[PDB]
RNA sequence: GGAGGGUAGUUCGGGGGAGAACGUACUGGUGCGUCAGAGGUGAAAUUCUUAGACCGCACCAAGACGAACUACAGCGAAGGCAUUCUUCAAGGAUACCUUCCUCAAUCAAGAACCAAAGUGUGGGGAUCAAAGAUGAUUAGAGACCAUUGUAGUCCACACUGCAAACCAUGACACCCAUGAAUUGGGGAGUGCCUCUCAG
């Protein structure tokens, strides 16, 4: 939630407490795509193309 | 407009209209002039076009102000031409 | 260019293994071995140990950057996007 | 149709006509209440009609439905625009054309993009064929008004700042002090997007309108 | 009775939008906000020649069956939208623009605030036909 | 044979090396900008006998008010200006006028 | 070499703390009055 | 850059010092005029020539460039640290 | 009235390289409304459509492109270059009683750049669209016209080195008649005028 729009990211966590589960390979990341402060929520874009 | 005009004598009228180096004698377009700031006691000489900066020697005050073409001077002084020699 | 035309470092393997993939091959083989630019102390001293793992010979800096090059094209991207970022608060 | 029932749709305070449109609507049927589906629409309004011979004949307003009191349907301030024929009656050629964008914020929170566009004039006593201006004049000629709008707009809430653009306080503004730059002519404000809203207060929709005349629907 | 209540001498006013093309014309009245569409009706519901779907004629038929069908809702006014095809097109409106708009004056109705709305791109996407054009 | 001394278009030499193209209003060919033709269009939305109905029917143009036109700028490709009869083949030395303005 | 760090690294950088919190100090009761 | 221009003035016509060694001398006997240091020198070590420069009112400048720009300043086919001046000669 | 360098107006311009945004439009989705056709042509048919197409309003995503203003206008060695703001290094003209003192012109060999199509490896894929597929027209139609559709078209890094790459006009220097215009710098009555303003 702290992270801006837009930014790289890498070693992220699907559950809170999981200790990073998403984007770990080489040269791997993902991307912030918005956030959602009426329900806390924020939505990313995987390595794979996905968003989750 | 009966006069009939040579090369070696050109008129004044003809003449003033040229430009430098292309008269029959090329020549200086510039001059010098004495500034007097206000008070100061002092008199300075200026370049017309001085593209430098220039600071009149007493009170350490910027007396002109570079321009592409002639300088200009600050408000308060005023100057005087000097002979061409 | 005096012991061999074109080859380079890739004379090693004979006649085998076809052209093209020894000349893409051939690409990566030179940068990594290469000695690349230190900034933290300003020497050409960077050399490679197991990929993607980098150390300087001057300042004994270990850095960790990418397989076959110290600095891959979207680490410079990166690196300005988050410098901004950054700037914005 | 037999299933649908006729409102009515009031404009905020600062407009001499507050019921300046009709509409219909389903009956709340189920679970369709009626007044979810009311709660988002977009009305279209001339500036010439709602205010009262000048330029306000070619001016539009868009307006948000944000409650439904019975069956009035109170809105608030949503875009502007200029109407497309307008622009180019506007249009010569042998000048420059100086536009500008302008990101501003108001009081209340709102985010307001505004789209100004201007011409350079000839003067009377001209006889050259051009009119056209040096690039850094109409760099300066940007930034000043830019300057302008974003002062003034943030000092006022969104009534006021309404009241500001569909009244040609501000036009006279920036004409007068972007003239000196370069002579310019037909300085106009095109159009205004509302890009960000605040999170609905329903004590400033009852300020904003006042006293809400009544309505002989049902 | 359906529509509105409201003194008979009072205007209600509505919206039509009059899309001429060259291949056919669409008469769609709707009210001040774009939703809750009253009518549609085109000129191709009025021939069968296939090819007169474009024709003054066929537009005056379409408009005169919309203000027979809109007289008793109480929709006593209109304003007009006007359009030609648009973005990479003719931009130039169709035969049946002028026939419709008339055809409405006269069958009883009241207009006011005409304005065109055709929709024009401020830079483009490629259009159809070769760099040679159409032969 | 050098039929024009501009070569038919707008662009002296040492001034340019290229000019966009643009698509012909008519058969969308590509020409570049200072060959095509170009009119600048302005028309009423309609004639004086529909004009007059519309008119009589309304309240904001019944008294005095103008009508709305339409503005267009139109660019011909040579052969779709041709046939539309906006240019027309000239004589030698008529060739010349050059109509700076429109009237 | 290394025992040579860690003293200046002691003593430097606990003069930065006492420096910056005089400054805090200061300057709020400087705003204050 | 006017720093680069002040520094070709005083190789010209003054005296200095190239590199931590000499220069911490130079603090120490108190004859620096001036102290110029490169953009890549480690934290721990600038912080301590700044307290020696304080210790001793001796002003500082931050060069730009790191130690490679700044020996290519002075003329010299090494790398340069840190900077001293021990004789403005013409410049200031 | 040969070349080079300097200082100044923080001069001049779609000149070049990097970021961050903006604008409608084409296509595709989503939510509401409506009900029988829509699209396309010289005329039609392949196509879509009560499983709700076309049309209306509001939003969302992605890729490309910067209309009108735009011209016998500007910049670049040529090829080329058009939204705004922030940046980086350059280039020409003008002004000068600055500096220097033949440092120059043009060229086999050699070098760098070079529209579009094309090639290789990664991205991206909205529009248009070689090959290909359907429908027409025709004696035939492999074509022109219609509906589609892959490579390509866009980006990065490596290649290729050809155009009606044209002013079909090689580079440097001198002389040479007139009248109206236009772009940039410099010298010597009128309109606006609380700060990129003695403008
Ligand atoms: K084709
Ligand atoms: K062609
Ligand atoms: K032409
Ligand atoms: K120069
Ligand atoms: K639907
Ligand atoms: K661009
Ligand atoms: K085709
Ligand atoms: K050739
Ligand atoms: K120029
Ligand atoms: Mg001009
Ligand atoms: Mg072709
Ligand atoms: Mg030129
Ligand atoms: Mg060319
Ligand atoms: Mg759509
Ligand atoms: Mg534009
Ligand atoms: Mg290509
Ligand atoms: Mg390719
Ligand atoms: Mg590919
Ligand atoms: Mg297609
Ligand atoms: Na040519
Ligand atoms: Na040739």
């Amino acid at each position: 939630g702290q992270i801006t729009e837009g930014c790289i990211v890498c070693n992220v966590e699907a559950k809170v407490g999981d200790r990073g589960t998403l984007a770990r390979a080489s040269g791997d990341y993902c991307i912030i795509i918005s956030h959602n402060t009426e329900t806390g929520r924020t939505r990313l874009k995987l390595p794979s193309g996905q968003k989750k | 407009g009966f006069f009939d005009s040579d090369l070696s004598y050109p008129t004044v009228r003809t003449e003033r209209m040229k430009h430098k180096r292309r008269r029959l004698v090329q020549g200086p377009n510039s001059y010098f002039m004495d500034v007097k700031c206000p008070g100061c006691k002092n008199i300075t000489v200026v370049y017309s076009h001085a593209t430098s900066e220039v600071k009149c020697n007493g009170c350490a005050t910027l007396l002109c102000r570079p321009t592409g073409g002639k300088a200009m001077l600050v408000t308060g002084c005023g100057f005087r031409k000097k002979p061409d020699h | 260019a005096k012991r061999t035309v074109k080859m380079g470092v890739m004379g090693r393997y004979g006649a085998r293994y076809g052209s093209n993939p020894r000349k893409r091959a051939k690409k990566l083989e030179v940068s990594q071995h290469a000695k690349h630019f230190c900034s933290f102390c300003g020497k050409f001293a960077f050399r490679r140990k197991a990929v993607g793992i980098w150390r300087c010979d001057g300042c004994s800096k270990t850095v960790a950057g990418g397989a076959y090059t110290l600095s891959t094209p979207n680490n410079t991207t990166v690196r300005s996007t988050v410098r901004r970022l950054r700037e914005l608060k | 149709m037999s299933r649908k029932e006729w409102y009515d749709v009031v404009a905020p305070k600062n407009f001499e006509v507050r019921q300046f449109a009709k509409t219909i609507c389903n009956k709340t049927q189920g679970t369709k209440i009626a007044a979810d589906f009311l709660r988002g629409r977009v009305y279209e309004g001339n500036l010439a009609d709602l205010n009262k011979n000048e330029d306000d004949a070619y001016r539009k307003v868009k307006f948000t439905v944000q409650e439904v009191q019975g069956r009035n349907l109170l809105t608030q301030f949503h875009g502007m625009d200029m109407t497309s024929d307008r622009v180019y009656y506007l249009l010569r050629k042998w000048c420059t054309t100086i536009e500008a964008t302008v990101e501003a914020k108001t009081a209340d929170g709102y985010g307001l993009r505004l789209f100004l566009i201007a011409f350079t004039k000839k003067q009377e006593n001209q006889l050259s064929k051009n009119c056209y201006a040096k690039t850094r004049l109409v760099k300066w000629v940007r930034m000043r008004a830019t300057n302008i709008i974003r002062r003034r707009l943030a000092k006022l809430d969104i009534n006021d700042a309404v009241s500001l653009l569909t009244r040609n306080i501000l036009r006279d503004r920036l004409a007068k002090r972007c003239n000196p730059i370069i002579p310019l002519r037909d300085l106009r404000i095109r159009k205004v997007k509302v890009i960000r809203t605040p999170k609905f207060d329903a004590q400033a929709l009852i300020a904003a309108h006042g006293e809400v005349p009544t309505s002989a629907e049902g | 009775y359906y529509g509105s209540s409201a003194g008979k001498d009072q205007l209600v006013y509505g919206v039509v939008h009059i899309y001429a093309s060259f291949n056919d014309t669409f008469v769609h009245v709707t009210d001040m906000s774009g939703r809750e569409t009253f009518c549609k009706v085109t000129g191709g519901m009025k021939v069968k020649a296939d090819r007169d779907e474009s024709s003054p004629y066929a537009a005056m038929m379409a408009a005169q069956d919309v203000v027979a069908r809109c007289k008793e809702c109480g929709i006593n006014a209109l304003h007009v939208k006007m359009r030609a095809t648009g973005g990479v097109g003719t931009k130039s409106p169709g035969p049946g623009a002028q026939a419709a708009l008339r055809a409405l004056a006269r069958a009883g109705m009241k207009i006011g605030r005409i304005e065109d709305v055709t929709p024009v791109p401020t830079d483009s996407t490629r259009r159809k036909g070769s760099r040679r054009g159409r032969r | 044979t050098t039929k024009r001394r501009n070569h038919g278009r707008a662009k002296p030499p040492c001034s340019r090396g290229r000019v966009r193209p643009v698509h012909c209003f008519n058969c969308s060919r590509l020409v570049p900008k200072d060959k095509s033709v170009g009119r600048f269009v302005v028309r009423r939305m309609l004639d004086q006998a529909s004009a007059r109905d519309v008119a009589e029917a309304s309240l904001i143009y019944g008294s005095g008010f103008p009508m709305p036109k339409l503005y267009m700028k139109q660019r011909y490709c040579i052969a779709c200006a041709i046939h539309s009869r906006t240019v027309r083949a000239r004589p030698v030395e008529d060739r010349k006028r050059r109509y700076t303005s429109k009237v | 070499e290394q025992v040579r760090d860690r003293i200046v690294r002691a003593f430097l950088i606990e003069e930065q703390r006492i420096v910056k919190r005089a400054l805090k100090a200061h300057a709020k009761v400087q705003k204050e009055k | 850059d006017t720093i680069n221009t002040k520094i070709q003035l005083v190789m010209k016509s003054g005296k200095y010092v190239l590199g931590t060694q000499q220069s911490l001398k130079t603090l120490r006997q108190g004859r620096s005029k001036l102290v110029v240091i490169s953009a890549n020198c480690p934290p721990i070590r600038k912080a301590e020539i700044e307290y020696y420069c304080t210790l001793s009112k001796t002003p500082i400048h931050h060069y730009s460039g790191n130690n490679l720009d700044l020996g290519t300043a002075c003329g010299r086919h090494f790398r340069a640290c840190v900077l001293s001046i021990t004789d403005v000669g013409d410049s200031d």
